[PDB]
RNA sequence: UGAGUAGCGAAAGACGGGUGAGAAUCCCGUCCACCGAUUGACUAAGGUUUCCAGAGGAAGGCUCGUCCGCUCUGGGUUAGUCGGGUCCUAAGCUGAGGCCGACAGGCGUAGGCGAUGGAUAACAGGUUGAUAUUCCUGUACCACCUAUAAUCGUUUUAAUCGAUGGGGGGACGCAGUAGGAUAGGCGAAGCGUGCGAUUGGAUUGCACGUCUAAGCAGUAAGGCUGAGUAUUAGGCAAAUCCGGUACUCGUUAAGGCUGAGCUGUGAUGGGGAGAAGACAUUGUGUCUUCGAGUCGUUGAUUUCACACUGCCGAGAAAAGCCUCUAGAUAGAAAAUAGGUGCCCGUACCGCAAACCGACACAGGUAGUCAAGAUGAGAAUUCUAAGGUGAGCGAGCGAACUCUCGUUAAGGAACUCGGCAAAAUGACCCCGUAACUUCGGGAGAAGGGGUGCUCUUUAGGGUUAACGCCCAGAAGAGCCGCAGUGAAUAGGCCCAAGCGACUGUUUAUCAAAAACACAGGUCUCUGCUAAACCGUAAGGUGAUGUAUAGGGGCUGACGCCUGCCCGGU
RNA sequence: CUACCCUUGGUCAGGUUGAAGUUCAGGUAACACUGAAUGGAGGACCGAACCGACUUACGUUGAAAAGUGAGCGGAUGAACU
C-alpha cells in the first residue's frame, strides 16, 4: 500500500506515497469528465477568503453519482480510478441498460462486481439502501441528509459510519467524528467503508509537493506586525501575551466553540463528538 | 531597469477609453467634467 | 453614384508606370469598397476591368507656420483592364 | 559669479581621390581594425511617416558639417489563400426577465462579448528609389454561382438534404531514452568554372560552383487498432449511430486508421560558379546565346511525435469535422466550360539614435533563425554570412585618481577581518579519512600523465569492395624553459555556534540565525459546516464532507517533553 | 510599476550521478538473500542561455533618481517568462 522513498536526498528523506496498486484504470471516462478551474481561495468580487489555496496542478472534474437512484438494475464494476478532487478513489460502473456512472469506491470493491441500489438491494458493500432497509450494526458510508439530495457523510478516504437504531421516522447512526446523530430514515447509505485507508499515512516529504497539490504557505500569526495579526509584534520572539490565542480576525482560537445556537439539528444531534 | 509606463494600445482604451468613462456613474461625471473645463481630449 | 465612387486620377511616376502596364490609379471615397470601384470603372469609362487593388493612406502630419494638422486621409484604387484603355488627357 | 573652468556618454583608424565659400567630421576607393548564440537575419508589442527621391544648413546634432532619424518639396504601403473580421470558445467582462439594496447601485439566469489557445484554401521565381506569399511570370488550391452533363430519383418515398436534438471526434500533463527520416556540416583525382604565380620552391597547383517550391500521382521507416452478426430497462422523442449484452471467426497474421520522408511530375521552365557576342558621347549599364548538379561521410535542439515507455501532482473549452435519426422534398451530379470572391493591417524602426527610461542616455524589451576551426557544448579563441569603426579632435607622455601588467629578499609581519589580489581550474589514470539518516561525506584529500614524428598492431559504424568516419594499445625517436605551450574551466583542510534540507525576504544601506517548509500537537467544524468577503443578495470554503475544512503554536530526523488548574 | 491570483502560451547548450522496478545467474523446502545486467528516479550534481543579487572596486552636479567591471547563487523546479 504505501511505498516508503529512498533517502536519495533531503527532499525525498522520510518521503513517502501511495503505491496505487488498487488503480486498474489510469484514464478516466471522457463523458464524464468537466472543467474545474481553479477559484484560489477568492470569493465572486474577486477577493482573498480563504488563506492558502492557490497553484497546483491543473485537474478534471469526475461526474460522481452521490445519490445512486437508479434503482433494480444491475451495474458491473469496469474499473477503480484515480480521482484528484478527492481522498478516495472511484469506481466506474457499468448498468446492464449500458449506462456508465462513477461511484465512490468503497473498501473491498473488485472490478467485475455487482452492486445494485434500492429498497430490495442485497447487504453487500456498494449496494445502496435506504436507512430503512439497512440493518441495525452495518457499517456504510455516503449517508444522505436530505432524500434523493445525495450522499453528503462519510465520503472521505477510509469514511464510514454506523447503523445503531431505528426510532420512528429516524435512524440513529455513528458518525466517522464519534457524534451520534438521527438521519431521516428514507435518506440512503451504501453499505461499507470508503477504500484508500492508507491514504492518511502518506508523509508529504517537501513544500513544493504541498504546492503541487494547490495549498499555499501558512504564516504564523507571531512573526507578523501588530497591524496585521493579534499575535503580531513584539520585539524578539514573543509568547502568546495575552489571555488567549487569536484568529488573524481577531477571535480566540483554542477552545472557543463556535457552532451556532438555534439550529434545527441540534434536536437530531443526540451525542456530540 | 524596467520603468512604470509600458504602453498597450487595448489597455489604454479599455481601462481610460470613451466607452470604459461611459459605462460608469462617475466615468460620465469625469466627461462631464472635462467638458465642462472645455477639454479637447475627454477620453 | 459612379462619379462620387471615383474622385480623381492620381498622376505621379509610379502611377505612369502602372499605366505603363495598363493599371489606372485613382484616389477614391474612403468608403466604397474594391467592388464599387470596378462598377464605377466599368460605367463612366466602358472599359472591362480586369481587376481591382485597393489600400488607406493615413491621415499625414502636415506643417503650415505655427499650426500643426494633418491631411486627408486617402483611399487609393488601382485598376486593372482586361479591355479597352483610359485616356486621363 | 564660479570660468573659458567641469564636461563633450564604453571603441581604431590611415591615406588617396571627389565635392564645396568652407572638410579630422560629407561622398567614393584601398588598407587596417571590431562583433559574429552576433554589433548579423526575421518578427510580436510599442512608436506613428521616423520610410524614398530631390533640395537646404537658421535652430536641433554635446565639435564640425558640404551630412542627418533635422528643415523644405514631391512621393511611397496593392492579398479569396499572410495576421484579424464575415468561425470557435477560456479566464474575465456584460447581462433580458430575476434576487438584493436609503439613493446611487450590487449580484446574477438565459444570452452575448472576449486570444495568449482550437479551426481555416498558394507556392517558386522575377521586379522598384521606396511594397511584395499582396505587383508580374509560371503553376495551384478553397468557397460560391451559371450552363451542359455520363449516371441515379421521382411522394410510406429513399436519389438527395438533414437538425438549434443524440453520439463520436476535436481533446491536450511531466519525464526518459531508443529509433526512421530530413535540414545542415564535411570530404572527394566525380563533374563544372576561373586562374597558372617571379620572393627561394612547386605546378594533380590554387580558388570558386555543384540547385529548383506548392500542387498533383504514387510509394512507405514508424505508430495505433480484432472484425462480423443478432438483440436492447440507457443516450429527455427517435435512431440503422453510441453504450450494454450474446454468439461466430480471428489473434507473432489479414484488414482498417495514421505517418515523417522518398520517387515522378510540376520543369525542353526557373535559378546558376561562369563563357561568348554585342550595343553604347569612356562606361560595372543593359540585351541575345551558351553553362555542370555526382559519390561518400556526418547528422540534428527539425520532423515522425505526447508517438512509445514510465510516473503522480492525474494533465481547457467550444466550433470546424464525422455519424445518427426526428424531420424535409424530385430532384440530385461524377465530370466539362465559363464566371464571382468584401473589410481591416501591410511603409519604416523594432537588444533600438525611431520602443520604456525628460537626452541621438553604458539600463530594460516576448519569440524565431544562427555557418567554419576547437570542443561535451549555444562554453572558449579566431573567422564566415552579414554588419560596424561608435558625432569632438590634435599634442604632451608631470603630480594625483582610475583601469591593467610585472617585481629582489621575505610571505599575512597588513587589517576589525587575508578586504582585494594571488593561487586552484580542462581531460585521462592511480588513490581517497572521521562521521553517517548508509543516500552520502567525494572532484574528499594526495599523486602521475598531457606536444610532435615514425613503426607495429585489437577494434567499431557505413559499404560488393575501394573508400569515408570513429577510436584504441605497444615500441622507438625528436624539440623547448615550458606540450589542456593561447583562451575558457574547483583552492584545499581541521574545528565551533545557528538553521535540518531545496526555497523566501526589507524594488532602492539588512539575504540572515528572519519567513516558508515536510513532520508534531492543540483547537474549532455534522454540512445552508466552521472560518472568511459582503448592508444584503451572492460568494469563497467545495462542485469538498471529519483519512475533510479553518485557526493557534511548534518546525526534518533521533531521544525526549517534568511539577502547578490558586489567578486569567 | 509592484504583490498574490486566474486562463492560455513559451523557454531551460552540454556534461554527470544512477532510486524504485525488472531480467539472468547463484541460493532456499519455500522465502529472505547475493552478484551482474537492465532501468532512468531526484525541490540530485557540474555548467551556458535565463533568473537572481553575496563581496568588492568604480561611479556619487553619474553613462544610470540604484548602474558598470570583476568575482558570486539558482539553473527540471516551491523554475523562469
Ligand atoms: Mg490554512
Ligand atoms: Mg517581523
Ligand atoms: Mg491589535
Ligand atoms: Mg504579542
Ligand atoms: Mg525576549
Ligand atoms: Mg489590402
Ligand atoms: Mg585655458
Ligand atoms: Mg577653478
Ligand atoms: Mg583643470
Ligand atoms: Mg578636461
Ligand atoms: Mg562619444
Ligand atoms: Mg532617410
Ligand atoms: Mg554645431
Ligand atoms: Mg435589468
Ligand atoms: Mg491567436
Ligand atoms: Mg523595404
Ligand atoms: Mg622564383
Ligand atoms: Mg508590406
Ligand atoms: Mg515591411
Ligand atoms: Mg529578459
Ligand atoms: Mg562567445
Ligand atoms: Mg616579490
Ligand atoms: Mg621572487
Ligand atoms: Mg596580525
Ligand atoms: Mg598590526
Ligand atoms: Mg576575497
Ligand atoms: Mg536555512
Ligand atoms: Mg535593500
Ligand atoms: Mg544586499
Ligand atoms: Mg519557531
Ligand atoms: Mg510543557
Ligand atoms: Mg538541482
Ligand atoms: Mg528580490
Ligand atoms: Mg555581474
Ligand atoms: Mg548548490
Ligand atoms: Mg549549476
Amino acid at each position: 500500500a504505501i511505498k516508503k522513498y529512498k533517502p536519495i536526498t533531503n527532499g525525498r528523506r522520510n518521503m513517502t506515497s501511495l503505491d496505487f496498486a488498487e488503480i486498474t484504470k489510469t484514464t478516466p471516462e471522457k463523458s464524464l469528465l468537466k472543467p474545474l478551474p481553479k477559484k484560489a481561495g477568492r470569493n465572486n468580487q474577486g477577493k482573498l477568503t480563504v488563506r492558502h489555496h492557490g497553484g497546483g496542478h491543473k485537474r478534471q472534474y469526475r461526474v460522481i453519482d452521490f445519490k445512486r437512484n437508479k434503482d433494480g438494475i444491475n451495474a458491473k464494476v469496469d474499473s477503480i480510478q484515480y480521482d484528484p478532487n478527492r481522498s478516495a478513489n472511484i469506481a466506474l460502473v457499468v448498468y446492464a441498460d449500458g449506462e456508465k456512472r462513477y461511484i465512490i469506491a468503497p473498501k473491498g470493491l473488485e472490478v467485475g462486481q455487482i452492486v445494485e441500489s434500492g429498497a430490495e438491494a442485497d447487504i453487500k458493500v456498494g449496494n445502496a439502501l435506504p436507512l430503512q432497509n439497512i440493518p441495525v450494526g452495518t457499517v456504510v458510508h455516503n449517508i444522505e441528509l436530505k432524500p434523493g439530495k445525495g450522499g453528503q457523510i462519510a465520503r472521505s478516504a477510509g469514511a464510514s459510519a454506523q447503523v445503531l437504531g431505528k426510532e420512528g421516522k429516524y435512524v440513529l447512526i455513528r458518525l466517522r467524528s464519534g457524534e451520534v446523530r438521527m438521519i431521516l430514515s428514507t435518506c440512503r447509505a451504501t453499505i461499507g467503508q470508503v477504500g484508500n485507508l492508507q491514504h492518511e499515512l502518506v508523509n508529504v516529504g517537501k513544500a513544493g509537493r504541498s504546492r503541487w497539490k494547490g495549498i499555499r504557505p501558512t504564516v504564523r500569526g507571531s512573526v507578523m506586525n501588530p497591524n496585521d495579526h493579534p499575535h503580531g509584534g513584539g520585539e524578539g520572539r514573543a509568547p502568546i501575551g495575552r489571555p488567549s490565542p487569536m484568529s488573524p480576525w481577531g477571535k480566540p482560537t483554542l477552545g472557543k466553540k463556535t457552532r451556532r445556537g438555534k439550529k434545527s439539528s441540534d434536536k437530531l444531534i443526540v451525542r456530540g463528538r | 531597469v524596467k520603468r512604470t509606463y509600458q504602453p498597450n494600445k487595448r489597455k489604454h482604451s479599455k481601462v481610460h477609453g470613451f466607452r470604459k468613462r461611459m459605462s460608469t456613474k462617475n466615468g460620465r461625471k469625469v466627461l462631464a467634467r472635462r467638458r465642462r473645463k472645455g477639454r479637447k481630449v475627454l477620453s | 453614384e459612379a462619379r462620387d465612387i471615383l474622385k480623381r486620377p492620381v498622376i505621379t511616376e509610379k502611377s505612369s508606370e502602372a499605366m505603363a502596364e495598363d493599371k489606372y490609379t485613382f484616389d477614391v471615397d474612403t468608403r466604397v469598397n474594391k467592388t464599387q470601384v470596378k462598377m464605377a470603372v466599368e460605367e463612366i469609362f466602358n472599359v472591362k476591368v480586369a481587376s481591382v487593388n485597393i489600400m488607406n493612406y493615413k491621415p499625414k502630419k502636415k506643417r503650415m507656420g505655427r499650426y500643426q494638422g494633418y491631411t486627408n486621409k486617402r483611399r487609393k484604387a488601382i485598376v486593372t483592364l482586361k479591355e479597352g484603355s483610359i485616356d486621363l488627357f
